């Protein structure tokens, strides 16, 4: 794909001893909240409790989603990781309690186990009858192999299987009973009076030797927003995708957790926990925060991960200061993870790894002086100098980033400090905040 | 083996027969006062006979004012239905304050009742229908009757069915070799599925087989229906089930909360009371809690003084951790909890006192006892001690971090330095507080 | 004993043959 | 496990047994004769029908008679070989411009062009698998056979049904006639089923009625399994 | 019918009042608040004779007095076939409806239409019933026979009401009620043959009953609104009723009244907490006042000085003068310990509690001393303890033990100024800890 | 990017041909359809399934049309 932000993160880094490396899998450094990160991936994919929320606080450009990230990208498939912003819950078509019921919701796994029987041969005769509007369709099919034959009998969507791309009597199909399936092997019949309507230029195959039935248990993974989707009315697979579903009730919802809890009983469905992430959660109304204050204490309810870059703040909704722009409620039931700003080395390996993650190469001096910039300035801005840099260095055709790239990068595009400095060196040209602006250069 | 989450350690108030409290029973630790007060909240809601009564949970962050109601809830047993809510839910983009308030007024009373259903069942031998003598007439259906023959076990019957029975024969897709279900109170089918009295393997639908089912083709059978208010009331403002026209185009178009009328409530209620004078629906009262009863606004609290005094409204637990806190809606006046006064004077409050030492080192006890967890006694009395140092719940939090570090380790028991380890990875409000004032950029 | 198979019964409907060597259109 | 039945049918107090359509709504919403002859009703002493003609008919912008340059104009826009579409189009219900919808054909000289949209949604509708607009257009049923869905159970239903509230009027058979019409009408009850096989031979080939002149059957969506299509649970 | 199971206003059953306007010291569930009661029997014949119309009174006091519950005295002793209607405050601050458009709605449904028709009606016992059908069922005949308590008789029938018979299936031994011009078939239920269960009629078979018919204003305006049928007055969703069917609903009223085929109640329409509204509304309700068909409004509100909703000044009562003006203000007063004393064991009675009397006069002592309604919630609390301890009359200490456990305002009050460390205040700080 | 393999021109005949062995009960069972097509120089015969048949009678499609 796109080298992304956090592309050059691929896990942990840690220890079998939950011991974190101090260069490993893209991180260096943070080695506390690695660990701390650690310990809650393992208590994620333990999976006993439910419902505790945890903080990631710190200044910013530190690593809090990036530790986020990497803790999604440990914990692996068929484990649900929503990854939504704090603005998201603010929508004219849902109540944010609503939006954040679907937002737990959508971190809790069902996974369900099911009986499948495949069906591979040479096919004999398919007859299809359908009638004169071609509504109502039944039909038979006969299947083969070397060894045995039988003859089905067709449905409707097996019908429209068998319509899209067509068989025709001599090619090997491929058909799944609890899923229906389609699937076109080839051929191997050969015929060769073929009328010139079709350009099929189906690859030779074998006709399939031995047993024509076999059994599969098969699993998959689904969570419990799509099913109260499913749930809720006629066609709630369309609005699965379409996002339409209008505060789904709460009846719907009871009747899915007991059944949830009759298919754990019965073996067939066991729940598989992940975690719900909400990036930059300061920026939340206090009715989503009594919200959540609750919703943390149910069964059903994922492990939280918070993210605050802001100090001491006025909270959203309310008129006074609060310790990371959230109610001591929430202060009072989460532990906080914090992160710790960095030093020239880290800086120094960031930067190598991002170089090495974007294939420039850099030489000695160019890192030392970019180490230098991101020391005296941001770590960002450092960052997204690389590839300006890279591409003056083809600019002047040769594939080495030296000194005089970068410090013509640096000429080029300005920082934080220099355009404010820069700005209030010429405060007439722009517009005030009492938007008065002087045009004329005379 | 199971899942717990701040909770299912309370299974109960935990009360004597004259209803005295215990120190220590039931999962609840302390709290004689309150916890004899819901034994007395918790008979009268059994006495079945009050409506409109209202209390008020006061007390601190972490003191047992949830787990009270929790426990009231498990008092009652499932039967009786118990509503949760929150402040914040009450507010809605698709309707307003009101009718959400007895949106949830109307969901917390239950109902039993004794529902015949005539029902005609078997397996289906033949499927002729006959035709009309002209159906291009724009008028009348096509067809004007479907003969079926049905099949059970000892009999054998042949009904006569209607062109609208028809329409929901044929909307499940029936065919000749198949097991049905005519349930004659709405129109509604039931494919049961395909007979075993024909092939099984010759199939590609993945369809289930049922056997012939028991008894004569046309029963009379008693079911036993659970129900509230609430759900007849969305079901007669939004009517599926029938088989005219509307009944279908209301099962397909989008479900929308709507402002339920007055007269509606008055009719159902009255339908209500002549299924309870013929002695077969019998009424349950239940219980509507909200938590963070502050984040309610002014208008939602005077409509709220109307709705205490219906004839209907059930018994309603409010919470909130407030000491003097304007209302929200209102620009100056304060008042205790959050709560106006003229709702304040309707209400029962009742008292939550914070604990001691011992309180939190048992409740840490059975909290790990119940999260199947080993603990030291030194590293016992340092999570007590912790736990009057900085907050009940940040040491209630911290053990799973115990059991992890200790499992790590190859260990079973939980030690002091492990404990300083949990200490040192992760921290509490405290020191986030202290560390955010002593911060160089906003850290 | 062998079990025997649901009755097939198809009045007024159209047909399609795929044979090995030849296709059919049965309509009306 | 079935929903509860708010309705009162009629039930048996216990060489074929005729089983007749008959749930009705507990509640009824009992309303006089004189409302509905006076104000619905037309009569010899309102102007019901003189002012739904002169809403209607008379003063309508989309009369061919008084209108013919708006017609045009329109025409030009759309590009549709009827001046009398507007009309139609102004004077019939939803549903019914719904359920009779046919594609015709439009002439070239016209304004309303194939959008981008359109034609992506237009290339794709007897496009096989493995083709690449096909497979760039078909995920939702791609997802739809990968997670299983057409085996899944069903795991809600509602707790009560109940049919329409009845309006009575004693004393008045239109009533009855209009209600019935209105709760059962034909065409739309015909939109929403299918015609018998065999009741379609004796159309065709037994009566000679062509096939495009038939009532048009079969607008119901399909549930998602054979268990969601149902509310009564075995 | 009308089911209830204890309210707080149940015990009362009317206005005590004589037949020169006069209120009794105790009648009817009423005691207290004499010239209040007899302003709201001059409402009651204001309402009565119908003459008048379009007046607001406005019913201010301090709360827990006895306005709500003149409210339901008014609503008790107008009886049926009068539309009453109460709302709150707050029902009007809608999402789908505007406030002035809901207050027209809650206006005209106070104002109904009383209409006299008559339907002939047949209902008797069902003794034998024959069915003759063909092979294809084309022709249809069939005889009925059914009775009353009185007479018998025959019925030969057509082929339609074979029809509506074989539908809604009616056996032998059956009571049904058959009518003639819409083919309505209603069952009954079964008869006194044991071989539900209700009796035989009696009198003639073929009775000609007339009916009284009541509709509001606004079930006619939504009717008479062709966008949407009958249905929207019980889903709600009326949506915006225009104004020129208004017209003509207006005209065609007064053109049903000059005819003689109908006749105009008036009703009341109650706003309670009418201080929750605002200027908006108020301003459209000083010029719907005026109107023809406007009913007595009641109000009723218990802020004193208190800020206008939607302006920045203070107003008494919460309304403008203007408003003020045209309203005339009934005022309630406080309570004595001896009215207390009777309230609180007219809902002893009420609610089917034994009390001793020093227990009594206990509760009337902390009524006069903290609030009626803690007195009055008390009493149901104390029956419970009485019953855990398996006894009947509850005695002093057991409304001690209520008190102890049950808190009220003031005292709760004073244990937050007490501890509010312990508490969030308005900034949001509070202490968790216990040490330090 | 795509191919798109076609198939367009005036319609020269179009004779659907019955089957050597009809079926008993039905009428005009159908083996193949030969459609004859024209273009700027260009003219060739087609021979096509029998279910497109249905199709071509779907769309109305009569002799002389492109
Ligand atoms: N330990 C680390 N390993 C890799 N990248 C890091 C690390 N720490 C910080 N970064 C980089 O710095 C940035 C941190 O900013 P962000 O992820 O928004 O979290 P926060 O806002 O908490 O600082 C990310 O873009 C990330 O690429
Ligand atoms: N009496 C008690 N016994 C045991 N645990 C308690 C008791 N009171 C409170 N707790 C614990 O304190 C936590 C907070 O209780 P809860 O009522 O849910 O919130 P709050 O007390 O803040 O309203 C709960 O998770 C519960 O486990
Ligand atoms: N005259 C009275 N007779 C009987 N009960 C009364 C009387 N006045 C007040 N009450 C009681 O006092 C309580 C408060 O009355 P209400 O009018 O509803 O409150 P408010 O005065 O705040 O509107 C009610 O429960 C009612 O039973």
């Amino acid at each position: 794909s796109l080298i992304a932000a956090h592309s050059h993160i691929t896990g942990l880094g840690l220890d079998e001893n939950l011991q974190p490396r101090p260069t490993s899998e893209g991180m260096v450094g943070q080695l506390q909240a690695r660990r701390a990160a650690g310990v809650i991936l393992k208590m994620v994919q333990n999976g006993t409790i439910a419902g505790r929320a945890v903080l990631v606080a710190g200044p910013p450009s530190t690593g809090k989603t990036a530790l986020a990230m990497g803790v999604s990208q440990s914990l692996g498939k068929d484990v649900p990781f929503t990854a939504i912003a704090g603005s998201e819950i603010f929508s004219l078509e849902l109540s944010k309690t609503e939006a954040l019921t679907q937002a737990f919701r959508k971190s809790i796994g069902i996974k369900i186990k099911e009986e499948t029987e495949l069906i591979e041969g040479e096919v004999v005769e398919i007859q299809i009858d359908r009638s004169i509007t071609g509504g109502h369709k039944q039909g038979k099919l006969t299947i083969k192999t070397t060894d045995m034959e039988t003859i089905y009998e067709l449905g409707n969507k097996m019908i429209d299987g068998l319509t899209k791309e067509k068989v025709l009597a001599g090619d090997v199909i491929s058909i799944d009973k609890a899923s229906g399936k389609i699937t076109k092997l080839g051929r191997s019949f050969a015929r060769s009076r073929d009328y010139d309507a079709m350009g099929a230029d189906t690859r030779f195959v074998q006709c399939p030797e031995g047993e024509l039935q076999k059994r599969k248990t098969v699993v998959h993974t689904v969570s419990l927003h799509e099913i109260d989707v499913i749930n809720s009315r006629t066609q709630g697979f369309l609005a699965l995708f379409t996002g339409d579903t209008g505060e789904i009730r709460s009846e719907v919802r009871d009747q899915i957790n007991t059944k949830v809890a009759e298919w754990k009983e019965e073996g067939k469905a066991e729940i598989v926990p992940g975690v719900l992430f909400i990036d930059e959660v300061h920026m939340l109304d206090i009715e989503c925060f009594s919200f959540i204050n609750r919703a943390l204490e149910d069964e059903f309810a994922p492990i939280v991960m918070m993210a605050t870059n802001r100090g001491v703040s006025k909270t959203r909704g309310t008129n006074y200061k609060s310790p990371h722009g959230l109610p001591l409620d929430l202060l009072d039931r989460s532990i906080i993870i914090t992160t710790k700003s960095y030093n020239e080395q880290e800086i120094k390996t960031i930067l190598s790894i991002r170089a090495q993650e974007e294939e420039v190469e850099l030489s000695s001096d160019a890192l030392d002086l970019l180490t230098k910039t991101g020391v005296e300035t941001s770590l960002r801005y450092s960052s997204n100098l690389i590839s300006v840099a890279q591409q003056i260095a083809m600019k002047r055709k040769n594939n080495t980033v030296e000194v005089e790239d970068v410090k013509r990068a640096y000429l080029l595009f300005l920082d934080s400090a220099r355009s404010v400095k820069y700005v209030q060196e010429n405060e007439s040209q722009y517009i005030d905040d009492q938007g008065n602006v002087q045009i004329s250069i005379a | 083996v199971t899942r717990t989450a701040a909770h299912t350690h309370i299974k109960g108030l935990g009360l004597d027969e004259s209803g005295v409290a215990k120190r220590v029973e039931g999962g609840f630790v302390g709290q004689i006062e309150a916890r004899e007060a819901c034994g007395v909240i918790v008979d009268l809601i059994k006495a079945k006979k009050m409506s409109g009564r209202a209390i008020l949970l006061a007390g601190g962050p972490s003191t047992g004012k949830t787990a009270l109601a929790l426990a009231i809830s498990q008092e009652l047993g499932p039967k009786v239905p118990f509503c949760p809510l929150v402040g914040s839910e009450l507010y809605s983009v698709e309707v307003k304050k009101t009718e959400t308030l007895m949106e949830n007024f109307r969901r917390a009373i239950g109902l039993r009742i004794k529902e015949t259903k005539e029902v005609y069942e078997g397996e289906v031998t033949e499927l002729t229908p006959e035709d009309a003598e002209n159906p291009l007439g724009g008028y009348g259906k096509t067809i004007s009757h479907v003969i079926v023959g049905l099949k059970s076990a000892k009999g054998t019957k042949t009904l006569r069915l209607d062109p609208t029975i028809y329409e929901s024969i044929q909307r499940e897709k029936v065919s000749i070799g198949d097991v049905i279900y005519i349930e004659a109170n709405t129109g509604a089918v039931k494919r049961v599925g395909r007979s075993d009295a024909y092939a099984t393997e010759f199939d590609l639908e993945t369809e289930e087989y049922v056997p012939l089912p028991k008894g004569e083709v046309h029963k009379k059978k008693e079911i036993v229906q659970d129900v509230t208010l609430h759900d007849l009331d969305v079901a007669n403002a939004r009517p599926q089930g029938g088989q005219d026209v509307i009944s279908m185009m209301g099962q397909l178009l989008k479900p929308k909360k709507t402002e339920i009328t007055e007269k509606l409530r008055q009719e159902v209620n009255k339908v209500v009371a002549k299924y309870i004078d013929q002695g077969v629906a019998e009424l349950i009262p239940g219980v509507l809690f909200i938590d963070e009863v502050n984040m309610l606004d002014i208008e939602i609290f005077t409509y709220l003084n109307k709705a205490l005094e219906s004839n209907i409204a059930p018994v309603v637990v409010l919470a909130s951790n407030r000491g003097m806190t304007t209302v929200r809606g209102t620009e100056d006046v304060i008042s205790p909890h959050g709560v106006p006064p003229d709702l304040i004077d309707r209400l029962l409050i009742v008292r939550t006192l914070p604990y001691d030492k011992d309180e939190i080192r048992t409740i840490i006890e059975r909290r790990a006892t119940v999260e199947r967890l080993q603990v030291e006694s030194s590293a016992l009395d340092l999570l007590a001690t912790m736990g009057t140092e900085t907050s009940l719940r940040y040491a209630l939090q911290l053990l799973a971090p115990c059991g992890i570090l200790a499992q790590t380790s190859n260990r079973k028991e939980i030690v002091v330095n492990d404990v300083n380890e949990a200490k040192l990875l992760f921290l509490d409000a405290k020191r986030s507080t202290k560390i955010l004032e002593t911060s160089a950029n906003y850290l | 004993f062998v079990k025997p198979r649901r009755p097939y019964n198809s009045e007024g409907m159209t047909r399609i043959l795929r044979r090995y060597e030849e296709d059919l259109f049965c309509t009306f | 496990d079935s929903p509860f039945s708010f309705t009162t049918f009629g039930k048996t107090t216990s060489k074929f047994t005729d089983l007749i359509y008959s749930s009705r709504n507990p509640i009824k919403y009992s309303l006089p004769r004189l409302i509905y002859e006076d104000l619905i009703l037309p009569n010899y002493n309102n102007d019901v029908d003189i002012a739904n003609k002169l809403k209607n008919v008379k003063f309508n912008i989309f009369n061919p008679s008084t209108n013919y340059e708006l017609c045009l104009f329109l025409s030009k826009l759309t590009g549709e070989p009827s001046l009398n579409e507007f009309f139609r189009v102004s004077t019939t219900p939803l549903l019914k411009r719904v359920i009779e919808r046919t594609n015709g054909p439009k002439n070239t000289d016209s304004l309303s062009f194939k959008t981008i949209t359109q034609e992506l949604l237009e290339v794709t509708r007897n496009a096989p698998s493995e083709g690449v607009m096909a497979s760039l257009l078909n995920v939702e049923k791609h997802a739809y056979e990968r997670e299983y869905l057409n085996c899944i159970q069903r795991g809600y239903h509602p707790n009560v049904s109940a049919p329409p509230v009845t309006i009575e009027v004693l004393g008045s058979s239109h009533v009855t006639n209009s209600i019935n019409n209105e709760l059962f009408d034909p065409l739309i009850s015909q939109a929403l089923s299918d015609i018998p096989a065999i009741t379609q031979y004796n159309m065709h080939v037994k009566k000679g009625i062509p096939v495009e002149d038939f009532p048009k059957t079969g607008l119901f969506p399909e549930p998602l399994n054979k268990n969601f299509s149902s509310n009564i649970s075995m």
